């Protein structure tokens, strides 16, 4: 008898609907990261983050320190037996 | 012809106190007058309907109105279902 209006509903509907709760998650999760790598700070020298930087990163990984590690040990009670036997 | 002479003169006259004098009728028992233009004459009002469709009732229209001037009780029952519209839409 007179013109029914849903086409104009929108403004207290787009919080209910199912996808806002992730529109707005990723809303705020895309604002605040870094773009490409950025401020990645390669190199610092603390006299031994140089290590950690040669040995420990995500590139290198492999086992040598261990191996370096195991030498140390090596080193150690050695010495202790030319100061004990 | 005398024939089709005083045939069409008693023709002409044997009715003519039916239709020129209103002596009404001589021959005919029942009176004439009141057949045709007394009882007949309200005959297609007797035999169509009376005071309403021979006098054809010049009749005044329902002036149907609008919605009685009420939006806002209903406008907003009508946004609140067009949100649940929405809703299932």
């Amino acid at each position: 008898v007179s013109t029914l209006i849903p086409p104009k509903v929108v403004s207290s509907k787009n919080i209910g609907s199912a996808p806002n709760a992730k529109r707005i998650a990723n809303v705020v999760h895309f604002y605040k990261s870094l773009p490409q790598g950025p401020a990645p700070a390669i190199k610092a020298n603390t006299r031994l983050a140089r290590y950690k930087a040669k040995y420990f990163d995500g590139d290198n990984a492999s086992g040598k320190p261990l191996w370096h590690f195991a030498l140390g040990i090596i080193a150690f009670g050695y010495s202790m037996e030319y100061y004990f036997h | 012809q005398d024939l089709y002479l005083r045939e069409l003169k008693d023709t002409k006259l044997a009715p003519s106190t039916l239709q020129d004098a209103e002596g009404n009728v001589k021959p005919w028992n029942p009176p004439q007058k009141p057949n045709l233009p007394e009882l007949e004459l309200q005959g297609p009002e007797a035999l169509k309907a009376y005071t309403e469709q021979n006098v054809e009732t010049a009749h005044v229209a329902k002036e149907s109105e609008e919605g009685e001037s009420e939006p806002i009780e209903e406008d907003w029952l009508v946004l609140d279902d067009a949100e649940e519209t929405k809703e299932s839409h």
